RNA sequence: UGGAGAGUUUGAUCCUGGCUCAGGGUGAACGCUGGCGGCGUGCCUAAGACAUGCAAGUCGUGCGGGCCGCGGGGUUUUACUCCGUGGUCAGCGGCGGACGGGUGAGUAACGCGUGGGUGACCUACCCGGAAGAGGGGGACAACCCGGGGAAACUCGGGCUAAUCCCCCAUGUGGACCCGCCCCUUGGGGUGUGUCCAAAGGGCUUUGCCCGCUUCCGGAUGGGCCCGCGUCCCAUCAGCUAGUUGGUGGGGUAAUGGCCCACCAAGGCGACGACGGGUAGCCGGUCUGAGAGGAUGGCCGGCCACAGGGGCACUGAGACACGGGCCCCACUCCUACGGGAGGCAGCAGUUAGGAAUCUUCCGCAAUGGGCGCAAGCCUGACGGAGCGACGCCGCUUGGAGGAAGAAGCCCUUCGGGGUGUAAACUCCUGAACCCGGGACGAAACCCCCGACGAGGGGACUGACGGUACCGGGGUAAUAGCGCCGGCCAACUCCGUGCCAGCAGCCG
């Protein structure tokens, strides 16, 4: 009756939560940042972007994201942050993104 | 419908039969033959020449 | 295979003296001498003129009966000849004649080709030192065909190699009666065999 | 990874392998990248182990692992000896 | 051989299935219409061990309807246990199983079961054992309590006695004989010894001298007598209430034969000469399939007895009886609760095989390469009742007949046939109750629902006065003696008669495309003007009955429109010959069985045609 | 190096023209008959339903426990069961279960074939190269406790270890925005900003072996795209709403209406759209003089599917054949509370069918997974079995033996035929029996050398006491079809448009 692919199942479930956590975190922060960039709040927009960047990259490390995927996430975040800001802006918290 | 080849036979109302294909230029709408020697179709008794058509066992030369 | 059953009865029918018993089919006996007509209740009746088919059937059958070879083996042998280089007729004979059972008869280690079969088959023949018992074995140019050391002095073998002192063995072969060795030198030319067989009609048999 | 290994050819009671390089995940008798040697474990002929050494070395150098049994046979034709 | 193959056989509801069920429990200390109808119908072999002794048991059905299941165990088994409703004695189907045991030479003990029931009397059984079936019963034990208070069992022979506290077989345990019975005990030891006298002579002498012999040499002397089929040890107990069963099992291992203690069976080599089959486990293989079962979960199960050799699982064998090569794919042992798969099955042993596609009962199996011998098999017997079967709605026609073919293959007392005149499918068995469980087996087991009914008869017609006629050419048509017989135009209107349309027969036509139409219209008319009468098949019947029943039997034959022809004895009973119309002979066997308390039998063979009683005809133009 | 035609429409002829046959072939089936061996090959139907066993595991050199057998004495020992090692058990953690194996249901399609494209991408383990492996924390099972259960086991509370999780650091390097140079679809470089690493285990231990992390390159395997090629019906002629395109997003490894908002009104179709029917496609295969025609079982390659349908999770990879969820169909256990199941893996059963095998042996080999290794696992595989199913080979005798027995057939009553066929004489010696007996197996490992090269040693065989060799040794199965023409092969009897034959003429 029994195979211990059951194990693999038990395990997939743990990782499934692990990655869910990192992923939903990455979107709440990415959203938050673009939202602040649009309000024009650039110290906190960039503040958050950095956090998001970190968490995306942290995620690239194992199975959760990888690759061009994180890079992409990052790319779109700072493409979207830098521009919303630029409409008003000045990149206050000089942190996060190239001069 | 199906031809029953051989001199004499033992087929009746629920006899099981092997059908063969081959028509008969003579009976219209008889497209098939019965395979003698199989299921309930007996062989042909006393047959001694073309014995393997006609499903007839090789007779004993005692 | 090899038929098994009455022979100098097709020594007849083919109407032409094959040599299936070797030695008797030389006495006032191969029935070609006595009863040169086909077997059976008819046989000595009006010959109806042969269909083009029968002409060739018979020619084909003649040749085959000469070597004592199954039709499946024969057709195969023939189809091989056809694919092979140059004249299918001649080549095909050479392949028939390259057979071990027949080589052994051509060496006169045996009287008849039937006999040769039985000798080969019973371990009495050896090709290049190792023993062969496959009548169908193909003999190649340059092969030593001898009589097995244990068989060397058997009643039949001494009789048969006694008669080979005197005789000439076909040009495509060599023989060493003292030491019981033979050599297949080359493939038989179409003329080296005086065959009572127009092989060109046999090719035509297989064309249908 | 990619492998140097014995692909079985010949026939029943007639093993005749090909020394071949192939993804490990192919079936044994399947498609392969390249043939390099052949091997006849019963030495029914004198040329019963052959290998193209200069190719086997290319393949070893780009990270093909050989089978134990394959290694043995490349060794035997001196793929491994270096003077 | 440390191994006992034994059947349980008895009248209906004598308690065999219960007995068996208790044997498997004691020997255990380390089924559809059977429910609906309350009967055993199929018996299976089953193994268990008593005193380091392999017991193979076939619990047989009681009903005549299933005689085949005895005519089968009584072959392949070596010894029998014959149960009795001791409240009833020897019943008519006890007589039956007995005469079957007789013909296969089956050593046997009896078991007066139900010593607890109101009426239950050992002496009933004993008397009746001797009065009604010619046997010599031998009292091996005695009871402790006329019916309601049957609490314990005296074993004569060993002088010892056992009493049971509960009806559970969990508080048994020896006691001494009490004061009473103790005078009664003795009297058999000696009286067994009286009987043993005829078997040992060391007991013979030792008897005369008033010296009681040794416990072991009696047993051997009894056992010897059992196996020579001259002595029938009687034991008692209540299977229901766990009393005498262990004793019974002990008694199986004491007196019932191991395969060595019976003549080994015979076969017929291809040459033709008879020959005994040595029972060696290292001889060639010879074996008898005696039952096919269609079992999920392993598929077709074939039960076999191995007489010679070692049938080894995962081989090929040869069905000499129908010359097909078969495969034993695995071998099987049926225990009370699970099935042991075994690697082999040696001489003297029964099991079940899987593989095996063609083999049926009576069929003989031998080694793959072995002497193709054919073994004395199993014995027909012949069906007594028959009915038309057709499905309620056709299309089910195929399901129906495919099934009957399956079923006529499982059990060769059930036949299927096709009346040659009117092509209705005629089914035949060993009783009403047989055919009922068959039909009731086509609905449940094979999902085909059928009707049943009297086979319609092959009628005939003829004329009763000579006649001359013109067909537009002229003919004279007289009758002929009953059973005589009989241009191309006239034999052709001989098909349909005027009245019902059955063949016309027993007439002489005298003549005194075109020609055809004239004879056909002439005779067609001659038969009307000739003033006809319907003829109807008449069977010659001989029925066999203990003389008790003769009057009532004959009376009922007369009641069937018969004509008695005479009566001779055949052995212990009495035969009556008679003519009776096929029509009135429907369900005769079960009417007969009521009139003879299941002791009568009968057979029936077409004899002649003859005209009817002027009542039918009108009631037959219909 | 390759090509045969014949019968049949008529009073007869020519032509037309259909029907019919001789040939080859097959996963075959059926009938009569059947001796051996070798190599192939065997559910073509119900992609119906399946009892039972086995088909995927492995690491104790990742980690902590339970149990057991020992060693070594604790109270001297059985009651507090203590250290060391060698077993086992699940658990946690890895790597594998995406390969191998099955099947052809769906699919008329970039599915396949063929050739290309990717400046539009990925690739675990393997190899080459560079640089690291520095700090800290934490939880979940196992385990104990309790509630629950008939059990499966299930919940709760608490303990705990690691190569489990998490943060911090170093940043060789890498990612990302933006600017610059080169290049030209997203390719390479560069600057500043931000953001990102890691794991320990074993030994004979200041040295070796296995692992961990980041980057670059290689190799291998893939994804997506495009040209062309890919059946029958037009009695299917119009099709299309994410439909065609754009913009901006979402998504992915990556392009893309793949998905979503918005805008525009497109896109496709007689060069056959759409629809219906059939079908997995190819290397090949069969046939054919060829061109063609037909086919696609076995073996190889690609695709699809895993009771029907949808779905995602985990992951280098799956939308997963022996993993998961839900719906549907069907079955099974049940104490009626609930549980369980998916042979198109190997065998096998059952049903359907004209019809298709062993519930075999073995991991010795080759290949695969895990492991430092020993080794474990492997119904892949290697073999054995059954079947004349197919092909190749072999036997049932050979030489002698009468103007020719007997029997049987014909007969013009002399003969003629069977027929040298037999009988009979010699000869050989399938089977048998005796003795001997393989290759396939040398590696991994061990020792010298350095755990490299190179040298030396040891183990290992399912098939198999088989193949084969040697020695003895018996005259030892033959049947099936046809004999009017095509078509090779004719007489007698029986029969009398009957019985029957028949592929066509008849
Ligand atoms: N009083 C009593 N009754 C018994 C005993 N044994 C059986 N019976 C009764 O008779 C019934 C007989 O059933 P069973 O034991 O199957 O008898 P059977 O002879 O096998 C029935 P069949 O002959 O049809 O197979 C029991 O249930 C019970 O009714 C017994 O030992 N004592
Ligand atoms: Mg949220
Ligand atoms: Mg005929
Ligand atoms: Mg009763
Ligand atoms: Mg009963
Ligand atoms: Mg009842
Ligand atoms: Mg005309
Ligand atoms: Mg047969
Ligand atoms: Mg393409
Ligand atoms: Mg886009
Ligand atoms: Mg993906
Ligand atoms: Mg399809
Ligand atoms: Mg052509
Ligand atoms: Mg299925
Ligand atoms: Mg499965
Ligand atoms: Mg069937």
């Amino acid at each position: 009756r029994n195979l211990s692919a059951l194990k693999r199942h038990r395990q997939s479930l743990k990782r499934r939560l692990r990655n869910k956590a990192k992923k939903s975190a990455i979107k709440t922060l990415s959203k938050k940042a673009i939202q602040l960039a649009q309000e024009g709040k650039a110290e906190e927009a960039l503040k958050i972007m950095r956090k998001a960047e970190s968490l995306i990259d942290k995620a690239a490390k194992g199975s959760t994201l990888h690759k061009n995927a994180a890079a992409r996430r990052k790319s779109r975040l700072m493409r979207k942050v830098r521009q919303l800001l630029e409409a008003a802006g000045a990149p206050l918290i000089g942190g996060g993104l190239s001069a | 419908t199906a031809y029953i080849p051989g001199e004499g036979h033992n087929l009746q109302e629920h006899s099981v039969v092997l059908i063969r294909g081959g028509r008969v230029k003579d009976l219209p709408g008889v497209r098939y033959h019965i395979v003698r020697g199989v299921y309930d179709a007996a062989g042909v008794k006393d047959r001694k020449k073309s014995r393997s058509k006609y499903g007839t066992k090789k007779p004993k030369e005692a | 295979g090899r038929y098994i059953g009455p022979v100098c009865r097709l020594c007849r029918r083919e109407g032409v003296k094959l040599y299936l018993k070797g030695e008797r089919c030389y006495s006032p006996k191969c029935a070609m001498e006595r009863r040169p007509y086909p077997p059976g209740q008819h046989g000595q009746k009006r010959a109806r003129r042969p269909s083009d088919y029968a002409v060739r059937l018979r020619e084909k059958q003649k040749l085959r009966r000469i070597y004592g070879i199954s039709e499946r083996q024969f057709r195969n042998l023939f189809e091989e000849a056809s694919k092979k280089k140059g004249v299918t007729g001649s080549v095909f004979l050479g392949l028939l004649e390259s057979r071990l059972d027949n080589v052994v008869y051509r060496l006169g280690f045996a009287v008849s080709r039937r006999q040769a079969r039985q000798l080969v088959r019973h371990g009495h023949i050896t090709v290049n030192g190792r023993r062969v018992d496959l009548p169908s074995y193909r003999v190649r140019p340059g092969d030593e065909i001898a009589v097995a050391e244990k068989s060397r002095n058997l009643e039949l073998i001494r009789q048969n190699l006694e008669a080979m002192k005197g005789r000439k063995v076909g040009p495509w072969l060599s023989l060493d009666v003292e030491g019981m060795k033979g050599k297949f030198l080359r493939l038989p030319d179409r003329e080296d065999l005086a065959l009572p067989v127009n092989e060109q009609l046999v090719i035509e048999f297989y064309s249908r | 990874m990619v492998k140097i290994r014995l692909a079985r050819f010949g026939s029943k009671h007639n093993p005749h392998y090909r020394i071949v390089v192939t993804d490990a995940r192919r079936k044994r008798d399947g498609k392969y990248i390249e043939k390099i040697g052949y091997y006849d474990p019963r030495k029914t002929t004198p040329d019963w182990l052959k290998v193209d050494v200069e190719r086997a070395r290319y393949w070893l150098s780009v990270g093909a692992q050989p089978t134990d049994t394959a290694r043995r046979l490349l060794r035997q034709a001196g793929v491994f000896r270096q003077e | 051989k440390r191994l006992r193959n034994i059947g349980i056989a008895a009248h209906i509801d004598a308690g065999k299935t219960t007995t068996t069920e208790r044997i498997l429990y004691y020997t255990g200390r380390i089924m559809e219409q059977e429910r609906e109808r309350g009967i055993t119908i199929t018996a299976a072999v089953t193994t268990c061990f008593w005193k380091d002794h392999r017991i193979n048991i076939i619990d047989t059905p009681g009903h005549v309807d299933f005689t085949i299941e005895v005519e089968r165990s009584m072959r392949v088994l070596d010894g029998a246990i014959v149960v009795f409703d001791s409240s009833q004695g020897v019943e008519p189907q006890s007589e039956t199983v007995w005469r079957q045991a007789e013909k296969y030479k089956v050593p046997r003990i009896a078991f007066a079961n139900k010593m607890d029931k109101t009426g239950a009397d050992l002496w009933l059984v004993i008397r009746t054992m001797q009065e009604r079936l010619g046997a010599r019963p031998v009292v091996m034990q005695l009871p402790i309590g006329r019916e309601d208070t049957f609490s314990g069992i005296i074993d004569v022979l060993r002088m010892k006695a056992y009493t049971y506290g509960n009806d559970l077989g969990t508080d048994i345990r020896e006691i001494p004989i009490p004061e009473e019975y103790l005078d009664q005990a003795r009297e058999y030891h000696e009286k067994l010894v009286e009987v043993a006298a005829d078997f040992d002579e060391n007991i013979m002498l030792k008897y005369l001298e008033g010296e009681e012999p040794t416990e072991e040499e009696l047993v051997a002397a009894i056992r010897k007598g059992t196996i020579d089929l001259k002595i029938t040890p009687v034991f008692l107990g209540s299977a229901l209430k766990n009393k005498g069963v262990q004793l019974l099992l002990d008694a199986v291992v004491d007196y019932l034969p191991s395969p060595l203690d019976i003549p080994p069976i015979k076969g017929t080599t291809p040459e033709g000469e008879v020959v005994e089959i040595h029972p060696d486990p290292n001889g060639p293989l010879a074996a008898l399939a005696f039952k096919i079962m269609a079992d999920p979960y392993v598929g077709r199960l074939t039960f076999i007895r191995v007489y010679s050799g070692t049938l080894t699982s995962g081989s090929y064998v040869y069905n000499t009886t129908k010359g097909r090569k078969e495969r034993v794919a695995r071998l099987l042992r049926m225990h009370a609760n699970h099935r042991e798969e075994v690697e082999e099955l040696k001489a003297g042993d029964l099991g079940a095989v899987v593989g095996l596609k063609e083999t049926i009962t009576g069929d003989t199996l031998v080694g793959e390469d072995a002497p193709r011998v054919i073994l004395e098999s199993i014995e027909v017997p012949e069906p007594v009742i028959d009915v038309a079967i057709e499905p309620k709605t056709k299309a089910d026609q195929e399901k129906l007949s495919q099934a009957l073919a399956r079923l006529a293959e499982e059990d060769p007392t059930f036949r299927v046939s096709t009346h040659p005149e009117t092509g209705q499918t005629i089914i035949s068995g060993m009783g009403e109750l047989h055919l009922e469980i068959i039909v009731d087996r086509l609905k449940r087991e094979f999902k085909v629902d059928a009707n049943v009914g009297k086979p319609q008869v092959a009628y005939r017609e003829t004329i009763t006065k000579p006649v001359d006629v013109e067909g537009k050419v002229k003919i004279k048509v007289e009758p002929l003696p009953r059973g005589s017989g009989f241009q191309k135009g006239i034999e052709e209107a001989m098909q349909s008669g005027p009245l019902i349309g059955f063949p016309v027969v027993d007439i002489k036509v005298t003549l005194y495309m075109a020609f055809k139409i004239a004879g056909s219209m002439a005779i067609k008319e001659a038969v009307q003007k000739g003033d006809p009468v319907i003829l109807e098949p008449i069977m010659r019947v001989e029925v066999t009955t203990p003389e008790e029943y003769m009057g009532d039997v004959i009376g009922d034959l007369n009641a069937r429109r018969g004509q008695i022809l005479g009566m001779e004895p055949r052995g212990n009973a009495q035969v009556i010959r008679a003519f009776v119309p096929l029509a009135e002979m429907f369900g005769y066997a079960t009417d007969l069985r009521s009139k003879t308390q299941g002791r009568g039998s009968f057979v029936m063979f077409f004899d002649h045609y003859q005209e009817v009683p002027k009542q039918v005809q009108e009631k037959l133009i219909k």
